[PDB]
């Protein structure tokens, strides 16, 4: 059989403490025991839907929360919402019935010179709950796109496969689902000491121009020919850090020159790095007994076609 | 934070959390021009 | 499931047109729209509720 | 209208339900989600795709925000999807917050069929705040109006300070 | 108290609150021929509807449920207040949700603020003022001559 029971939250005696352990108990014809069970103030579930992902100076937020009980039922509990800065400051908590069971908030119009950076929404429950689902919304200086441009090579990295010829498509699409007509292309390549952050240089010969045309280019490094020419990293065996390729589009008679990065290429000595996928680590005589592994280049994606 | 010349920390912690601030002013015999208080970065550091 | 009622490959500005939400049940909806541009600026965001079944696997305990 | 999002909006739906609006000026798609809480769980729809979007129109490429008593270059295009090439023209009109040499008229220059053309207008922000703009079309056949909406910033270094 | 499953046990409960209170739009979520001391039920109130307050009931001692603050409110943005003889169109007992609201002065007088406002904030207006004019100085100088 199955009881469906609950800590009430307001019966727990509570105060500036919270409860952390709780007893669980049988009481049967038969037996009894206790048991030092855990409870979580974290229930349920909140998720957090910003009408953008991105925002600028003087607009304004208007968040909505959606809230819902481990049944995945709406909750129907006051929520508050803790606006925290790019700096990690509390800049303002805001408090609403969910009513609906969906949670609108008045739109936290952007302060009136904010903290560029990822600002964050950790959504409290007021009251018994510490759920604290939290989602992530940028304040940049910007004007939208007039078009996406996107960058695909099969690697990710550069190794003994390609360091001589390595490989790789630029492509660009209008917003109305169409291919770019003609663009031209700037490639930059720069050495990179890490993913995190340098101010590193391009290479000043071997850069490389490509042309876009009904969407699509092809670009070509010959890694080797760079490196040993401009740079220190003369041997393959050197490395593992990265290559900075950063694509400049120019619509080739239309005036919108967006742009796109890809830290993720690796200088990499050893760069099919494993996992396993779904693998127990346990066994079964007389059932055959499978066994999935996965492979991860830097900035990692999985590679592909690899023995 | 080791506070400035001739000054005093108002609120004692072993450890100060990302966003938290401290406040400092000088001595008897001083005063602070400026905003008296430091808060802690999430770096680690304090923007003194 | 979610369908402009005037089924078009493409419209025109200032163009009136009809949306329907066909559902399963007695349901709240919640309509929200942009720009696709708005993702062609922030490099690789998810969907601002982007595999919202991943985030329910979460509360898997084990 | 040149929104990047609006149709923010909650209802309560019988096993069918019928909303109705104008699709705004932004000539992109329009993706649309729609999330649907109720006693069984949320869901999310597969997200409906809209496309704004015509054969011949303006667009303009102007920044997100510029020094007040700077010139700066705003970069126009024309889009042609019709089958064939076409003379076209351009203008521009703005609140006096702006000026500029472009004198509100063209050479009425061709753009190719399923092609775009490139425009430049050279302006100077003289005020701050909001300044609306209308880029206008003035052609044959297909034609638009664009309302465009400029924010303007003063000319010195920032400083932040504190009490 | 201790070890109960040592003893004789009526597991069955011989000691009871009678039925809860109802609500007016709402209904208690569990339902059953008796509640015994200290079992409790949770109130929903019914389509439309959010529980405002504590929707949880005790059975608490003295047999009574000791319910706490509760009441149902219908999930519309019921007006507040207007503006300087500003007035809403489209009148109902109760503006349903994401119902758009048009709002105007007597005519010929200079109105300020925004023309709507939206309720799909359930429960709040989505935009909203609590103070605008109605009317201004509509006659200037004439004549100068
Ligand atoms: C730039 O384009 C805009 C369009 O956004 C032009 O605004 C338009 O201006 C006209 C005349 O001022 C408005 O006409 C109006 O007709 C209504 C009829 O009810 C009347 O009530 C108004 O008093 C007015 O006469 C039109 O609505 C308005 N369009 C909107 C919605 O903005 C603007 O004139 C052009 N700007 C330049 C370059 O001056």
């Amino acid at each position: 059989n199955s009881a469906i029971l609950t800590i009430q939250p307001k019966q727990l005696p509570g105060g500036q403490n919270p409860v952390s352990y709780v007893y669980l108990e049988v009481v049967s014809k038969h037996f009894s025991k206790s048991k030092r069970m855990p409870i979580t103030y974290d229930n349920g579930f909140l998720f957090i839907h910003t009408d953008k992902p991105v925002y600028t100076p003087d607009q304004s937020v208007k968040v909505r929360v959606y809230s819902l009980n481990d049944d995945l039922k709406p909750a129907k509990r006051e929520t508050v919402l803790t606006f925290i800065d790019p700096e990690g400051s509390e800049v303002d908590m805001v408090e609403e019935i969910d009513h609906i069971g969906i949670i609108s908030f008045p739109d936290f119009k952007i302060p009136s010179n904010p903290r560029y950076g990822m600002w964050t929404i950790k959504a409290k429950y007021k009251e018994d709950f510490s759920t604290t689902g939290t989602a992530y919304f940028e304040v940049k200086e910007y004007v939208l796109p007039h078009f996406s441009v996107s960058i695909e090579p099969e690697y990710n990295f550069i190794g003994y496969k390609n360091f001589k010829n390595f490989e790789i498509t630029i492509k660009a699409r209008y917003f109305y689902n169409k291919v770019v007509t003609e663009a031209d292309v700037y490639i930059t390549f720069g050495i990179r000491e890490d993913l995190k952050d340098d101010q590193k240089e391009m290479m000043q010969t071997a850069m490389q121009n490509t042309m876009l045309i009904n969407g699509i280019a092809q670009v070509t490094f010959d890694s080797e020919t760079a490196v040993k020419e401009l740079s220190y990293y003369s041997l393959e065996d050197l490395n593992n850090k990265y290559l900075y390729i950063a694509v400049t589009v120019i619509e080739s008679t239309g005036g919108f020159s967006e742009e796109a990065e890809i830290p993720g290429i690796k200088y990499v000595l050893s760069p099919y790095k494993l996992n396993l996928v779904a693998t127990p680590l346990f066994l079964k005589p007389g059932i055959p007994y499978p066994i999935k592994v996965q492979v991860k280049d830097s900035l990692d994606q999985l590679v592909g076609g690899v023995p | 934070p080791v506070p400035p010349e001739n000054g005093f920390i108002r609120n004692e912690k072993q450890l100060y959390l990302v966003g938290e601030d401290v406040e400092i002013s000088c001595l008897t015999g001083f005063e602070t021009v400026g905003y008296q208080y430091f808060r802690c970065l999430p770096d680690g550091t304090w923007r003194q | 499931q979610v369908h402009l009622s005037p089924d078009a490959d493409a419209y025109s500005p200032g163009q009136t047109v009809s949306l329907n939400m066909a559902t399963g049940m007695d349901s709240w909806v919640a309509l929200a729209a942009v720009d696709s541009a708005v993702y062609g600026v922030q490099r690789g965001a998810k969907k601002p509720l982007e595999r919202v079944f991943q985030f329910l696997e979460k509360s898997d305990l084990g | 209208y040149f929104p990047e999002s609006w149709l923010w909006e909650v209802h309560l739906v019988p096993r069918r339900k019928q909303l109705q609006f104008a699709l705004p000026d932004s000539l992109t798609t329009w993706e649309i989600q729609g999330v649907g809480i109720s006693n069984t769980g949320i869901c999310v729809a597969d997200t409906v795709k809209a496309k704004v979007f015509k054969d011949v129109f303006l667009e303009m490429n102007i920044p997100y925000s510029v020094v007040r008593g700077e010139q700066i270059q705003l970069k126009g295009t024309v889009y042609n999807y019709r089958t064939s090439g076409m003379q076209f023209c351009v203008k521009m009109s703005a609140v006096e917050g702006i000026c500029t040499s472009e004198s509100p008229k063209c050479v009425r220059q061709k753009v190719e069929g399923s092609s775009s053309h490139l425009v430049t207008f050279t302006v100077l922000p003289l005020e701050i705040g909001l300044h609306n703009i209308n880029f206008s079309l003035e052609t044959w056949f297909g034609k638009e109006i664009l309302v465009k909406t400029l924010r303007v910033v003063p000319e010195g270094v920032k400083r932040e300070s504190y009490s | 108290l201790l070890e109960p499953h040592c003893f004789p046990l009526s597991l069955v409960p011989t000691e009871f609150c009678p039925s809860p209170p109802a609500l007016k739009d709402g209904f208690v979520q569990d339902e059953g021929t008796m509640f015994p001391v200290g079992k409790n039920v949770v109130y929903t109130c019914n389509e439309g509807y959010s529980l405002i307050g504590n929707p949880v009931a005790r059975c608490g001692e003295d047999l009574r449920w000791l319910v706490g603050e509760m009441h149902c409110q219908k999930i519309a943005c019921v007006l507040p207040v207007l503006m300087d003889g500003i007035q809403s169109h489209p009148q109902k007992p109760f503006y349903t949700v994401g119902e758009k609201v048009t709002v105007s002065c007597s005519g010929g007088m200079s109105l300020e603020g925004p023309s709507a406002f939206l309720c799909g904030s359930s429960l709040k207006w989505s935009p909203e003022m609590k103070n605008a004019r109605c009317v201004q100085k509509e006659n200037p100088l004439t004549q100068a001559v």
